[PDB]
């Protein structure tokens, strides 16, 4: 259907530079907004950069600003990111993310494969316990707290849940705390208060194993959570 | 002579119904609504102006969420809108720039677009592709697609200028049932809320009921004296009202099959191009060929409210299902909504 | 002699202003309502009328207070402001009428190609650039010293006379070449055509020759007095008093006729063209219904009441 | 006022910029209305400039031409005639050698279509161009069948001038408008030269109306 | 025009078996639908600006 393949993820001398490109095919990438998301090689998913639909609004993170840049080119249908001054914090499994933005749109719906890149205030959101032992057929519930409430003045809370399948790309389950994504079974359902947020897994079976995440969407930083590895 | 002897027996059958029409009707609805307190004045101000088109805006339709609306303009572009934030969400190019109708699906997945090109076009909004592509073209008519409406996600009923109405299905693209019996070209159609019975209006000075399932005419409503430009259904599902070029808006009941009243004023000589109700009745929105819109009491036929926002002739009009706002478009390339 | 000449010219100045101000405000409102429909020169006429309204009531205050005999009862900030508005207005009105003529030229002869070049953003861009340019060009007049008298001090100094001659050369003579070039190309372009019949040919000849002739006959006298002043000063840096007194009288009467043309430009614009004739006719009907001097329905009610 | 709202404003600005560019690209095209009747040489005109309405596009010099052929509509004309109000020119095609044919001769009913379309309220000021067809057959075959009231010369040029004169004065709505007749030989090289010189003659005068001159 | 004569008059005899009620009590259903749902109708009884999402 669609293809998000990444290129040039390898060994870089510390403090050097490396061109990173995300080859896109099979969708209106000229109309789609694009993101970049850092995955640490051991544990920890977090955001890198944002690029506009029209390449007008660009955002970065605290350790990303200035020394990273992100560009695009619609006619050859690919995504670019020139990357400089790398170190151990820059060692990461960077993921290619598309996200479309309108009313009823589901951002972060599809993810890329990744780059094996090794070398040599903000809204706090904590998941309670990183390990929950489960049984294939009973219902469990997990949740993550937010520093501040995500309930905006327009009456819409902004929070997204993700499933890290073991070894490959993740997917989006439920967007904006109440609406399930396409291609996802109805068993998954999130809920909570204006500050307390939780997921309700019902009748789980042997494919829901993996690390789960929750994200803020009130601002372009888009802070992540710690992660709940859901083992059997 | 054998066709001629069948004429006067059909005329007395037309006399058989009309005296039975007059046997049921002794007291009109106007004498019934004497005791009810009048609505008074309805001051409505333009909260949002959903402009952005470039040519004459011809049709609109409200979404089921009462936030998104689809607007068709003669420039050749189809725009899905947003009510509160006044920002367009989708701009759809058209293969044929000639468009006179548009439909928003009740599920919100699809949008139907037509015109005088004898082609009905249905577009998928929320695709896995991410772009908006036409699902398939629909070509079975020989006139001009006056109005198309979504009965269901899979079933769509359209009204076309080949003097016929046809029920379609997307998966095969053929007429499951076609409706014939209108001598002239039909101009508008408004289905009931239960999506089982629907009515169509034509350039016959008459309107005829239709049952969707077997495709036979149920009722024949007349009393007009010129072409019906737009029709609307009472959200109770037990009545409907029509608009024509005669500058008279007339209210009809389905099984009571009578003209309850005509909404006519002497200063109104310009005909009607758009009719819509309120959820509880007690109101009738009406757009005229004069550049202002108009509001009529549905029960007492009074000059309740006046809407004089547009400077050109209002073509399309519609109301939300929750009643939060009424929408109105005209040939001045502007959309403005009151409350 | 000099006193009676200046008093009669300021009397006819006051009369010309009090006959021209309502026509100016009417034309300003007319161009404001005409900019609603898409016309590139409608905002040109709007800007020209607004620039006219800038000075059409400033100099009347001083000239009705007293004809100037170097007496300035105010703190002279207001007289510097009126001189600013007058100089800026004269140059911006000349440039606005000439760019109106250039728009007429590019509309008529190159009509096929101009359909992409008639975007309205260029019109606002050109009007704003000319306005800011004439303000910055004027600004040395605000910088000028010798605040004993603020209308002119050209009788003794020739440096400021050379500066004013430079302003004259950059703002007066070249627009005459511009209007002559554009109007002659308009003449040729309409006169090789055959679809337009002979009546409209003579009409467009008469209208364009009328605007170029009034521009010439009212501003070229100012050209000749400024040129003869500059030439006399350049020759005789090292009967001069009598020539300067007669030149001063000629300059003030020529200023009177030039501002007569300036205030008459919207009147000639609305009187020369027939579409504006029916447009000012329906504006007259609107003003009559906003005045209510007809009272026909109330008169019929009154005659029905007494009978 | 969040990231989602900011990105919605972003996408709204993007769609507005795309729409403005598309409208500026579309505005350059010239719109032409063909009202060719049955056997009026619609095939001839489309072969010389080279189920619903048929749309054709051709280029002459630096100017685009966008014509929409309304053929076999089989509907009431009043419902959709207002859709072509912004069209600059109306092209009429009429055969001349069909004056010996009655369904009520085609010639007489052709004037009623022209009388109705000229006197309408939408087309107060729209330049009207009419063409001809089969004039060589009309010269060969010819008078008393269709126009006995002329009672004059059987010669082709005087008869063709008589027929052209009757269409020029169907009604007085053509006084405010401008009819542009042309003797269409049906073999003449570029009869779009008639159209191109006419459509620029509208454009100067449409500019002159907008120029506030005439 | 011989073929149209049948199916034109089959419409009339199919219309003979028509339901019949009283229009005055049918007009009661017109009125009884109004005051039942006039409490939540925001046109003739507009909601305040806090409940109004169009401000």
């Amino acid at each position: 259907d669609v293809q998000l393949v990444e290129s040039g993820g390898g060994l870089v001398q510390p403090g050097g530079s490396r061109k990173l490109s995300c080859s896109a095919s099979g969708f209106a990438f000229s109309s789609f907004g694009m993101h970049w998301v850092r995955q640490a090689p051991e544990k920890g998913l977090e955001w890198v950069a944002y690029i506009s639909s029209g390449s007008g609004t660009i955002y970065y993170a605290d350790t990303v600003k200035g020394r990273f840049t992100i560009s695009r080119d619609d006619p050859k249908n690919t995504l670019f990111l020139q990357m400089t001054s790398l170190r151990s914090e820059d060692t990461a499994m960077y993921y290619c993310v598309r996200s479309i933005y309108y009313y009823g749109s589901s951002p972060f719906d599809f993810w890329g494969q990744g780059t094996t890149l090794t070398v040599s205030s903000d809204i706090v959101m904590t998941q309670a316990t990183s390990s929950v032992p489960v049984t294939p057929g009973e219902s469990v519930s997990i949740s993550c707290r937010s520093s501040k409430s995500l309930l905006h003045s327009n009456g819409n809370t902004y929070l997204y849940w993700f499933l890290q399948r073991p070894g490959q790309s993740p997917q989006l389950l439920i967007y904006r705390m109440s609406n399930l994504a396409s291609g996802v079974p109805d068993r998954f359902s999130g809920s909570g208060s204006g500050t307390a947020f939780t997921l309700t897994i019902s009748r789980l079976e042997a494919e829901d194993v993996g690390v789960y995440y929750c994200m803020q969407h009130l601002e372009y930083p888009l802070t992540f959570g710690a992660g709940t590895k859901l083992e059997l | 002579s054998e066709l001629d002897q069948l004429r006067q027996e059909a005329e007395q059958l037309k006399n058989q119904i009309r005296d039975a029409r007059k046997a049921c009707a002794d007291a009109t609805l106007s004498q019934i609504t004497n005791n009810i307190d009048p609505v008074g004045r309805i001051q409505m101000r333009t909260r949002r102006t959903l402009r952005g088109h470039l040519a004459k805006i011809y049709a609109m339709h409200w979404g089921t969420d009462s936030r998104l609306l689809v607007s068709a303009s003669q420039d050749g572009k189809l725009i899905i809108w947003d009510s509160y934030t006044t920002n367009k969400v989708h701009a759809i190019p058209l293969r044929s720039s000639w468009v006179m109708t548009c439909a928003y699906a009740p599920s919100g997945n699809y949008v139907a677009c037509g015109g005088l090109d004898n082609i009905c076009s249905i577009y998928n909004l929320k695709t896995r592709e991410g772009n908006v592509r036409v699902s398939r073209e629909l070509a079975g008519h020989t006139g001009y697609l006056s109005c198309c409406r979504f009965l269901d996600d899979n079933q769509i009923v359209t009204s076309s200028g080949d003097t016929t109405c046809a029920l379609w299905d997307i998966e095969t693209g053929q007429q499951t049932t076609t409706f014939t019996g209108h001598t002239g070209d039909v101009m508008s159609l408004s289905l009931a809320p239960d999506t089982r019975l629907f009515v169509s209006g034509a350039c016959d000075a008459s309107a005829k009921l239709w049952d969707v399932r077997e495709g036979m005419c149920r009722q024949t409503f007349t009393g007009h004296e010129s072409d019906i430009n737009a029709i609307c259904f009472f959200p109770n599902g037990n009545a409907f009202a029509t608009g024509s070029d005669d500058a008279t808006c007339r209210l009809f009941d389905l099984r009571a099959d009578q003209e309850l009243m005509t909404y006519s004023h002497d200063n109104i000589i310009c005909g009607i191009t758009s009719v819509s109700f309120s959820k509880s009745g007690r109101l009738l929105l009406a757009g005229y060929d004069d550049f202002n819109c108009n509001v009529w009491d549905a029960l007492k036929a009074d000059r309740a409210g006046v809407l004089a926002g547009h400077d050109n002739r209002v073509s399309c009009l519609g109301v939300t299902d929750d009643g939060m706002a009424v929408a109105t478009g005209s040939w001045d390339s502007f959309l403005k909504i009151w409350n | 002699s000099f006193e009676e000449s200046r008093i009669v010219l300021v009397v006819v100045y006051s009369a010309v202003c009090t006959l021209g101000v309502p026509a100016n405000c009417l034309t300003a409102w007319l161009a404001l309502l005409q900019v609603l429909q898409g016309n590139v020169l409608a905002v040109y006429l709007l800007c020209l009328a607004l620039c006219e309204l800038l000075y059409t009531g400033t100099l009347p205050l001083w000239v009705i207070y007293i004809r100037n005999q170097h007496r300035w009862t105010l703190g002279l900030l207001a007289c510097k402001v009126t001189a600013y508005i007058f100089f800026c207005n004269i140059y911006v009105s000349i440039l606005f009428l000439c760019c109106i003529s250039c728009d007429r030229f590019v509309a008529v002869v190159y009509a096929l190609e101009s359909r992409g070049r008639r975007r309205r953003r260029t019109a606002i861009l050109i009007s704003a650039c000319i306005f800011i340019l004439v303000g910055i060009v004027h600004y040395p007049v605000f910088q000028t010293e010798d605040k004993e008298t603020c209308f002119d001090m050209l009788q003794m100094d020739s440096r400021i006379a050379g500066y004013y001659y430079a302003r004259f050369t950059v703002g007066f003579a070249i627009p005459l070449s511009i209007i002559a070039f554009t109007n002659h190309r308009i003449f040729r372009s309409i006169k090789q055509s055959m679809g337009l019949s002979a009546a409209q040919k003579a009409k467009v000849k008469h209208s364009a020759i009328a605007v170029v002739v009034i521009f010439l006959v009212c501003f070229a006298p100012y050209h000749l007095v400024l040129l003869v002043k500059a030439a006399a000063f350049s020759y005789y840096r090292g009967a001069m008093c009598g020539l300067e007194e007669r030149l001063y009288t000629a300059s003030v009467v020529f200023l009177c006729l030039s501002t007569v043309n300036g205030v008459a430009d919207p009147i000639i614009y609305v009187l020369a063209t027939d579409h504006s004739r029916q447009e000012v006719s329906r504006i007259h009907k609107g003003w009559k219904e906003w005045s209510m001097k007809t009272d026909v329905t109330r008169l019929t009610h009154s005659r029905d009441t007494e009978e | 006022l969040s990231a989602e709202d900011k990105a919605a404003v972003e996408r709204s600005k993007m769609i507005d910029r795309n729409l403005r560019e598309d409208g500026e690209k579309a505005a350059r095209e010239v719109k032409l209305l063909l009202l060719g009747a049955g056997e009026s040489g619609k095939s001839t005109i489309v072969k010389q400039m080279k189920t619903g309405i048929v749309e054709t596009h051709f280029t002459f010099k630096d100017l685009h031409f966008k014509m929409f052929d309304v053929g076999a509509q089989r509907s009431e004309r009043k419902k959709w005639i207002h859709c072509f109000e912004g069209v600059t020119a109306i092209i009429f095609c009429v055969a001349l050698s069909d004056y010996d044919l009655v369904l009520m001769n085609r010639m007489h009913e052709s004037m009623k279509l022209f009388d109705s379309i000229c006197n309408n309220k939408w087309f107060t000021d729209t330049s009207i161009i009419l063409f001809l067809n089969k004039k060589d057959l009309f010269e060969e075959k010819i008078l008393t069948i269709c126009y006995p009231e002329y009672a004059g010369s059987n010669t082709y040029e005087e008869a063709a001038a008589y027929i052209q004169c009757q269409f020029e004065d169907l009604n007085k709505r053509k006084d405010t408008k401008e009819i542009y007749t042309h003797f269409t030989c049906s073999t003449d090289t570029k009869n779009v030269q008639f159209v191109f010189d006419a459509v620029t003659d509208v454009i100067i005068k449409n500019n002159l109306k907008d120029c506030g001159l005439f | 025009s011989i073929a149209q004569a049948r199916k034109l008059v089959e419409q009339l005899k199919m219309e003979a078996n028509i339901d019949r009620i009283k229009v005055s009590k049918a007009a009661a259903d017109l009125m009884a639908y109004c005051e039942a749902h006039a409490k939540e109708d925001p046109l003739l009884t507009p909601v305040p600006a806090s409940e109004n999402p169009f401000r």
